[PDB]
């Protein structure tokens, strides 16, 4: 299913039919991506279990080389980061930076503690690595001078908002998808039906609470008007 | 009303400590 | 039993007979495919059970060689890919590639991270390998060049998305179908009763729901209207 | 019993006498094959009981040889298969394929995964396999020549659709039976009070549920209409 | 109690005294003999207790000599089998086919399963055994050709429908019965009122639930017509 | 309303389990 | 309403299995 | 309404299985 | 309305089968 | 309202796991 | 209201670690 | 109404029942 | 209405009956 | 109406008991 | 009405006397 | 009315005793 077939069963599920109602497919949006990372925490994160390909996106990326932290020579060795802020893993899945082949490199995702001890080892100097520094920027580092040559990769993962892994989505072999709705929500088909109704459930609620109608300079909530 | 995030993950939390408490009780055992 | 009988047995037992009606057929083949995974998830994921022969589709592929990522020299060998996406299988059954014959044939369905890292064995180097890349296609692999001749797979799996794996249909002896209706719908015949009472259940109760009856630029959904 | 006792005990403890009724004999067709093979799987499934004889149908099948791909000569030893789509077996009780007499004959139905792997053995070469493939029909193997001179082959098993296999029955003395409801209905009768409450119980409340009983292109079931 | 009894007690305690009701003798036949094989079925099939000679029935039976599939010379020797269908036993008690003494005769009735690999034991060759094929007929075999020249038998078990068994009994001292009803009922008279108590709330709700009264092209049961 | 041919079954179910707990607390001990 | 032959016969079974378990707990004991 | 013939049996039936089992407890203890 | 003769009696033998119990679990322990 | 396929089956499975903790306890002894 | 697929995943959750506790019982005893 | 010689005795043999069973709990033990 | 007197002794009896079997739990151990 | 000086006392005294349970299931063990 | 300091002592004295009951199970066992 | 803020805390804490009840029941053993 895609981003609009989820929206418009909540909708429907709900009755949201007119367009003067107070809840949009935005509060729609929102709850989907919400509920989809806490359904996935629940399931997933408690003892370790099989993660369906469905609750991955892969993301792509531009990687430039920044310093260390400014033009000084005495800072350290530089990095490569992504242009653009990347959205944050989940921990209950694989996540995987890769070449633009999955089937292919040693790009290491790893914790953004564990990124400054790395490559002390001999054997592990050629390896690259991944993590999200508090930039908001997914990081790279290695020992070998090469890796500065990485221009673009590719991040598949289980990210915690999954709008922002859809509008930083691989390009399709037809084109890139101009609106949210007609891409691919990022969830298990087996997960549907719980995520379906609890963003019912919340809005079922507030779907028939009152309103301040009237403009008269006081809150006439009390009165339930 | 309606809302349920916090029944949804405390219903979750005890099946899941029930989950916990029947495999700690598996046992392969070691006589012949 | 068919699509369209699964359909019209919600439909009526919701009553829904007026083409005047909120919910759709549309909304009940949704409900049904995202009720399928769900209800299988649940029978066949905690301990491992037998799978009846009623849930899986074998659906059809025509394979095309694929650069590794382009046309470069030092990249990789190539590999064979899907030229259409591939639905995502439920990991609760046997799925399985075949050349067009069920009882013949080695080609080995497997996990996209283990892909990476097969056929280093030198007694597992003529065996095809399958896999579905982030792209959402099927990839294919093995060291051996033959494995470039393939132009045609079949593939029977218990897939989440039941209407995906109805539309990559393999053809008949007659011919293809052309209405997802006429179709059949891949649950076994035990699973079929809790399958219409969850679907009914879901769509009972926003039934009889009110709606925004009046055009009058105002949500009339806390009136009950 | 037959199926017209089961329709109309079911029709009649609804009081479904009229003929300008919603719920029609296809209605509880429907759901006595449903509810059925739900039922035989909540008894027979969790641990090993004698099934009756009452459970089994006898289907009546024609044999023709069929290539394994197409007609290339590298590909394989050809099948015999079903001329036409046979049901699904019930993994419950003893299934069983023999040539026009239940006391005679060595045809072994197995799985679909074994069937590729039989024959290996020296001892095991002059049996004859049986399973059904994704294509929906039962396929025949040996590593004998001599098996592919079967015609006709009758199928003993507890299948999942009772309506499936109650049209490819075998001929009577007095001979074939042109109405469904006229052929026995196959279950055990000691399940059949179970089997009519579970298909009352589903069809009561919708039988008293109200309908869109007027034409004025808008939904009235929100109105109780 | 013979059958007219048990249905003028389940009419009486429904108080079905008039000619003009919806439910007739025949509901309450159907329906006394469903809750038979039912009642027994939940008190002698989990663990093994003493049946009583009440819930038995002995049928007569012709054996005819028919062939193992057709006229030919190299397919097997012939059986005996009864000219008309015999009906299913329960897996209960103690099914025996006796030569018209009970107290004579060693006449095997065996599963189906059983009977094509028997007597192959050189002590168990003058035999006879007994099954039900699924051809619905009881079906004779021995090593011996003296068993070809039984004419008559008689089976008593308990069989899955005493209404079958009832047309199929065995000639009393004075005559034959005409009617079912003023044959005996096969039940322990212990198992009576559990009888009647099951069939009567059954019968009970739908007494009094409504009826589509009237004559008008529409469906008139969500009114309670 | 009434039908209960599944409340048979199930209350039969289980005291049949009750009954079958309580034959396997049964020991014929094996000291003198 | 009335009938009681299946609620006798499902209480009678009751106090019957749970009489199967007192029995059940009778030691004559073994030693001196 | 009321009669209790079957009260009466059913309750003396399980305070004679609940006697049983207390029975059942007792132990005249062979050690010094 | 009211009769308890039949109340007090299965009242006195419930807590008559409870002291039963309790005085089986009295032991005269026989260790130093 | 009414539908019983999914109250069916919880109770079906509710008293197989409890006639599986019954079958758990049986023991076919081994001393003399 | 109306909607079932938490309350039915929660059942089979409750009916799974209920079983998972009676496959946790089972012994192949390994005394003669 | 109101009446309370036999709930009175009811309850101070109950409380009686229950201390009898937590006296029979008490050891004075007899290791080092 | 109310009078509290019986009220409070059995409640008072019945928490020094809960009292002393927690009292009887307690062990100074004798070993190392 | 309201008067909680015996509710309290009553409670604190439950809580106590239970406390008294707790600590007495405390064992510092002594194996290596 | 309202006021809840004394509904929360106790609740939060009930988790603290369920919490030491915990934590006296815990056991790091001295065997190989 | 309505705030959660109180029964979350305690409802989150019976959980975590629970939970801390199900991982003292844990026990790698050691025999072979």
């Amino acid at each position: 299913m895609t981003y609009n077939e989820l929206i418009y069963m909540v909708l429907d599920e709900l009755k949201l039919s007119s367009d003067d109602s107070y809840y949009t497919p935005d509060h729609v949006i929102f709850l989907l991506v919400k509920y989809r990372s806490f359904l996935l925490k629940q399931r997933y994160s408690d003892i370790k279990k099989q993660i369906p390909d469905s609750d991955y996106q892969s993301i792509c990326l531009d990687l430039i080389e920044v310093p260390a932290i400014s033009g000084e020579p005495c800072e350290g060795s530089s990095y490569l980061r992504s242009k653009n802020k990347v959205p944050t893993t989940m921990m209950i899945g694989n996540p995987r930076v890769y070449p633009m082949d999955f089937y292919q490199g040693e790009i290491t995702y790893i914790s953004r503690d564990r990124m400054r001890y790395v490559g002390y080892n001999k054997f592990l100097r050629n390896i690259i690595y991944c993590s999200k520094a508090p930039d908001g920027y997914l990081y790279f580092k290695s020992w070998n001078p090469q890796f500065l040559h990485l221009e673009k990769v590719s991040f598949n993962a289980i990210f915690e908002d999954a709008k922002e892994a859809s509008e930083m989505a691989c390009p399709e072999e037809n084109g890139t998808i101009c609106k949210l709705e007609d891409k691919e929500f990022p969830i298990e088909d087996a997960l549907v039906p719980p995520l379906i109704e609890l963003v019912v459930k919340e809005l079922r609620g507030p779907e028939y609470s009152p309103k301040d109608e009237d403009n008269n300079a006081k809150d006439d909530l009390p009165d339930a008007r | 009303f309606g809302s349920g995030a916090i029944g949804y993950e405390f219903d979750n939390r005890y099946l899941n400590n029930q989950e916990m408490s029947a495999v700690a009780k598996q046992r392969l055992t070691s006589l012949p």
